[PDB]
This record gives structure tokens, C-alpha cells and sequence, in this order.
RNA sequence: UUUAAUAAAAAAAGUAUAUUUUUUUUUUUUUUAU
């Protein structure tokens, strides 16, 4: 019931995206008499790249297209043709709790800027309809003034290696313009104290100022120097530009198990990390073609970005044994580790998060009792990606000063369960003195 | 096995009552009633009747 | 729980020398539920028997149902609990 | 008169622990 | 109804 | 081809205590932006 023109719908995320699109799909295949074709076109952020180019299309006989969006279509997007906006006012944010050692990926209502920006791409072309389900005054009241820092939202362990590779002694000295809460920076520096990057004294070390000279994240920075000092350098390299960039694999939905056959062809049982390297390995032996990552579903813009970065970090280091690679792997990452409980699966070293293995990882069907987990996603159950088995004789020589009982006294046990018994605590003495009070009818 | 010959009685003499005093407080606290088993596997020799 | 039935070893010789430290036998010192399953099941017994006594109908005109004037036997089925004894079996009550 | 006869025959044949014992039952209908 | 047992509930092979 | 059919109630004084066979496990594959 409006005029031609194309639509943008600012949606969420993947999986919402794609039930929106079939949902309009299944009402475009009601809505089959006298109305206008929809042709449907979604982005997201890991789509193909033949399918990212599909929203771009012209539109169709004389009718409407519509594209399905997350928040890319904020600032980093432009399509032509868009006459229309639908903007529902929420995305995801990233919130890092340090403490807790996890990131959430939350959804968060939209603020005056993004809302903004949203009602700006509606008039790329000339007048157009921005609607966005709110009243004014609650759009006016209850929507955020500006936009939140990135230096309060994300993990600051990398951006304090820089500042303290500048030289500022202080950390307010800085003066940012809306500084993070201390508490995130202050446990930003205990992880950068605790990687053997910062003395003692509140100084970079030698060690400390090489591994800031490094553009890498500064565990696996720290891994870098350790690859530099025990000699296994390429490997361990070659894991470090797979792990920067993002996940290679791809999951369809009409070749999800041939995906899975080419997933399980692939992987190393003593962990996940070794996986890249044979997948590394494999797009090297295939001279980096396209059938062999078009069929094993690598993703190219991926593989080549990892070519590139492994290739960037030999040419800054210019100017098979698992057992090394893995200790190696320890020197770097002796924080994130797990220990696996029979009762609740696994606990965390730091805190005790009852933490899960994501079913795409290597590890999934099968357990070590310890591994270490790359990084750690707070959602509708955590789950640990990148996980590979450790052994505990590693965690110490690597690192003594980190640490080296309580927790024995202070556990409980309870007995076998029963289906007859209808409540488990019945069998005890304070049960059966409870329950003869009660029927001889006195109160305590 | 020691708890399932009480899974069925609610009428208890005294030396039931203190059997089960006794599981009751090995399931409460079980490492120091471990610690005790390992001691008296290896410094007792004289047995009650 | 079979992760901690996995360290469950010599059950079987464990269940049969309870003869000897335990006044009150059992009579099943042969299977164990949770390292052997329900070997046996009757539940059809006792829908077989109530066809064989010729149904509810034959079974209920012995009984004294008709003259408390319940609508359906259906509501011949309740939690019932038992009040007075109940009460009463706890008391320091004589052998008499 | 089909019901009736089949639940006849099916507690003749669902007493009776051995099978002679069922097929002197039946033969003696 | 919750409170008849399942001897009552299942019907016999010879009522199906 | 033919045939085997037990029982059946009054009075007095008692009695320890636990005894059990009965219904699935819950194990979900999703991460905003490059
Ligand atoms: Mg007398
Ligand atoms: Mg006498």
C-alpha cells in the first residue's frame, strides 16, 4: 500500500534474518493475488561473497525489492534504490566482563546516532519513508544520547601494550575523551602483567617492548617470542594467521554434511589448533587454487587474507613434532585453560565457569581433561572455540608464577539417585526426625 | 550399600539411629572422613567385639 | 549416573555375601538394578486378571460400592492417606 | 460374539503353563 | 484422569 | 476313543520390628561489526 522504491530491514542477526526472510517469503507465496513481487535478498556478515553481491541487483518487474540487514547497513553499506526503511531500533553489542574472562554478545536497543544513520540511508535517492516502530518521545527519552566508546565496550589488553609502549607512566595521564571503568583496566594490565610483557616495577621489559613491537594479539604475541626462542617458528606462525583471521569453514544448508565429511577429513584429533595447519598445509599443496577450497568450502577471502598475514608476519620477522608446537602454544595461553569435571563438564581455571565445547569445533565427540580455550562466548550456554588438549606437566614449566587444600574440604558428596524414593534427602537421620515430628503433629 | 538396608525402615532402634548418624556425617563432610578410613588402615591393629 | 558406576567393580559377589552381615535377606541376590536393567515386568498380570474375574462390573457387584453412592468407580482411585494410624504408630504406645 | 469368544480362548490359552496343558483345554471345548 | 494406574488405562490386544 | 470333584465352626488364651519390583535419557551445532 506505498509507492516503488527499494526497502532496507534492519534486523539483528543471522539466524533472525533468516527466519524474517522465510517468513516474508511464505507470506509473498500467500500473498498471490494482486500484489507486488518481493524480491528478498539478506546480508550478513560471514555470506558468501557471490551471495553478498545479490542485494545489489536491479528490482524487479515493476515491483519492490527488499533487503534484509544487519547494522552493516549503518555506515559501511550503500545500495542503490532504496526508497524505504524498516528499523526495529536493537543490535548486537559486545560486552567484555574481564572478571568473569568472557565476552556476551547482547542485544541492545539502538542510540540517537545509529537511529540516526538508519534514518539517513532511507534517502540515498530523493524522498523517502522511514518507519521505526516507536513514539517519538519514547525514540526522544529512552534511546541512549550517543554513542558508547569502543575503549569501555572491548577488550583493552591490546591498545595498553600500545599506550604503554608510548610511554605514559600514568593511566589517566591519557585523559581519553569517555574513559572505560578501572576495573577493565586494571584487569587489562594484570593480563598484560601476568603474559611476562610488564615488569614488576610498572616498566615494559625487553621482552615486553619486542612483544609490543609485534601487531598481534599479545598472548599470541608472547607465543611469537616463544617461537622465536625454541625454534619452531613457521608452524606456530601459520596458526597465529589462521587464529587472526576469521573462521574458514562454511555450513550450508543443502551440502551441510558433505561440509561436515570435508571437516572431518581434516581433523587432527590431538587438537583444534593442528587443524589449521593441516588445512594451512592443504591450500599450500593445492597452490592456493579454487576447486580445492571451492569444494572443501574455505572460504578464499579468508585463506588469501591468511596467506597475506603469515607471509606480513615473515617479512616483520626479517627486519612436525605436535609436543613443541602445543608447549609453544602453552607459553602464550596458560590463562584460558579448563579442567574437565565428570559432574559438570568443564570447570575454568580462573573462577570456575561451568564453560561448554561448540559442536563445529574438532573437539566436540571427543575429551581431554585439560585443554585451553582461544576465546570464550557468552550467549544462552558459553561455549570455547579453538580448544586443544593440554597436559599438566606444560601448565607448570611454563608457568610456576601464575601458581603452582580448600576446595578438598569444603566439597560435599550425595548419593546415587533413585526414581522410587520421590525426594533425596529422605533417607537421613534429620529427614526421619522431621517426618516423625510432623506426624506426631508437634512444632518446632 | 551400607545406606540401602535403611532405605525402608522408619522405626529405628538406637544403634540405627547411630549407623545412620554416621553415613549422614561421612556424605557431609567426605574428605575428613576419608582422611580418618586412611588413618585407621594404617595405625589400627585392636578391633572392637 | 553411569560415570560413577564405572568403578563399580565386583558387584555380584558384593550382593550375595550379604546373607552373612545382615539379618533381613533379600530375595533378589542375583540381579543389581543399576549395573543390570528390569529383568522382569508385570504390569499386564493385572489387566489380564480383570478380564479373567469378568471385569469391573462382576468384580464391584461383590464389593459394597453400590451402597455408598459414588457416581463412577472411576473415583475409587485417590492418594489416600491414612489419618489416625498415622498419627498413631509413632507414640510411645504398649506391646498390647 | 466375536470379543466374547476371543477373550474366552485368550485366558484358556493364558492360564495353563504348558502347552499340552492349552491343548487339552481347547480340545476339551 | 491422573489417579487411575496404567493397568486401567491400557485396553487389551482383543478390544482393538 | 472314553470316566474319578477336598473344604465348610464355636468358646478360652495369645501376637512384637523392617522387609521391597513399580513410570525415557535429557543429551541440541547461533557468536555484532573486516
Ligand atoms: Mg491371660
Ligand atoms: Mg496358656
Amino acid at each position: 500500500n506505498e509507492g516503488p522504491g527499494d526497502i532496507l530491514v534492519f534486523l539483528t542477526g543471522q539466524e533472525e534474518i533468516d527466519s524474517c526472510c522465510e517468513i516474508l517469503y511464505d507470506r509473498v507465496k500467500t500473498l498471490g493475488d494482486s500484489i507486488g513481487e518481493l524480491l528478498i535478498l539478506p546480508v550478513y556478515s560471514a555470506l558468501p561473497s557471490e551471495i553478498q553481491s545479490k542485494i545489489f541487483e536491479p528490482t524487479p518487474k515493476g515491483s519492490r525489492k527488499v533487503v534484509f540487514a544487519t547494522n552493516i547497513a549503518e555506515t559501511s553499506i550503500t545500495i542503490d534504490g532504496i526508497y524505504y526503511v524498516v528499523d526495529p531500533g536493537f543490535a548486537k553489542i559486545n560486552i567484555y566482563n574481564a572478571r568473569a574472562g568472557i565476552e556476551q554478545l547482547i542485544v541492545s536497543p539502538i542510540s540517537q546516532a545509529q537511529a540516526n544513520q538508519r534514518k539517513g540511508r532511507a534517502g540515498r535517492t530523493g524522498p523517502g519513508k522511514c518507519y521505526r516502530l516507536y513514539t517519538e518521545s519514547a525514540f526522544y527519552n529512552e534511546m541512549l544520547e550517543n554513542t558508547v566508546p569502543e575503549i569501555q565496550r572491548q577488550n583493552l589488553s591490546h591498545t595498553i601494550l600500545m599506550l604503554k609502549a608510548m610511554g605514559i607512566n600514568d593511566l589517566l595521564k591519557f585523559d581519553f575523551m569517555d574513559p572505560p571503568p578501572k576495573n577493565l583496566m586494571l584487569n587489562a594490565l594484570t593480563e598484560l602483567y601476568h603474559l611476562q610483557s610488564l615488569d614488576d616495577e610498572g616498566k615494559l621489559t625487553n621482552l615486553g617492548k619486542e612483544m609490543s613491537l609485534f601487531p598481534m594479539d599479545p598472548t599470541l604475541s608472547r607465543s611469537l617470542l616463544s617461537s622465536v626462542d625454541n625454534q619452531c617458528s613457521d608452524e606456530i606462525v601459520t596458526i597465529i594467521s589462521m587464529l587472526s583471521v576469521q573462521n574458514v569453514f562454511y555450513r550450508p544448508k543443502d551440502r551441510q554434511l558433505e561440509a561436515d565429511s570435508k571437516k572431518a577429513k581434516f581433523h587432527h584429533p590431538y587438537g583444534d589448533h593442528l587443524t589449521l595447519l593441516n588445512v594451512y598445509t592443504r591450500w599450500q599443496q593445492a597452490n592456493y587454487s579454487e576447486q580445492y577450497c571451492k569444494t572443501n568450502f574455505l572460504h578464499f577471502r579468508h585463506l588469501k587474507r591468511a596467506r597475506d598475514v603469515k607471509s606480513q608476519i615473515s617479512m616483520i620477522f626479517k627486519k612436525s613434532d605436535p609436543d613443541l608446537i602445543r608447549k609453544t602454544f602453552v607459553s602464550g595461553f596458560f590463562m584460558n585453560a579448563a579442567k574437565r569435571d565428570s559432574q559438570v563438564g568443564y570447570k575454568t581455571i580462573n573462577g570456575g565457569t561451568e564453560v561448554g565445547i561448540h559442536p563445529s569445533s574438532s573437539l566436540y565427540g571427543k575429551e581431554y581433561e585439560y585443554v585451553m580455550y582461544h576465546s570464550i562466548v557468552l550467549t544462552s550456554r558459553e561455549y570455547m572455540s579453538q580448544v586443544t588438549s593440554i597436559e599438566p606437566q606444560w601448565l607448570l614449566e611454563v608457568a610456576p608464577h601464575f601458581y603452582k587444600s580448600q576446595s578438598r574440604k569444603k566439597a560435599k558428596i550425595i548419593p546415587l539417585h533413585n526414581k522410587f524414593a520421590k525426594d533425596q534427602n529422605s533417607w537421613r537421620l534429620s529427614s526421619i526426625r522431621q517426618s516423625r515430628e510432623r506426624a506426631l503433629g508437634i512444632k518446632r | 550399600d551400607l545406606k540401602d538396608v535403611y532405605a525402608s525402615k522408619v522405626r529405628l532402634n538406637a544403634s540405627e539411629r547411630e549407623e545412620l548418624a554416621l553415613i549422614e556425617e561421612a556424605y557431609d563432610n567426605p574428605h575428613d572422613t576419608l582422611n580418618r578410613i586412611k588413618k585407621y588402615l594404617l595405625t589400627q591393629r585392636v578391633f572392637k567385639p | 549416573d553411569r560415570h560413577t558406576l564405572a568403578y563399580d567393580r565386583g558387584h555380584r559377589i558384593r550382593r550375595e555375601f550379604k546373607q552373612y552381615s545382615l539379618e533381613r535377606n533379600s530375595p533378589f541376590w542375583w540381579t543389581n538394578s543399576h549395573h543390570d536393567g528390569k529383568l522382569w515386568n508385570l504390569n499386564a498380570y493385572r489387566t489380564d486378571v480383570i478380564q479373567a474375574l469378568g471385569g469391573i462390573e462382576t468384580i464391584l457387584e461383590h464389593t459394597l460400592f453400590k451402597g455408598t453412592g459414588f457416581n463412577s468407580w472411576e473415583g475409587l482411585f485417590w492418594e489416600k492417606a491414612s489419618g489416625f494410624e498415622d498419627s498413631m504408630q509413632f507414640k510411645k504406645l504398649t506391646h498390647a | 460374539n466375536d470379543v466374547e469368544f476371543k477373550k474366552k480362548i485368550y485366558l484358556v490359552l493364558k492360564s495353563s503353563l504348558s502347552g499340552d496343558e492349552a491343548a487339552h483345554k481347547l480340545l476339551k471345548l | 484422569n491422573i489417579h487411575i494406574p496404567r493397568y486401567i488405562r491400557n485396553q487389551p490386544w482383543y478390544y482393538k
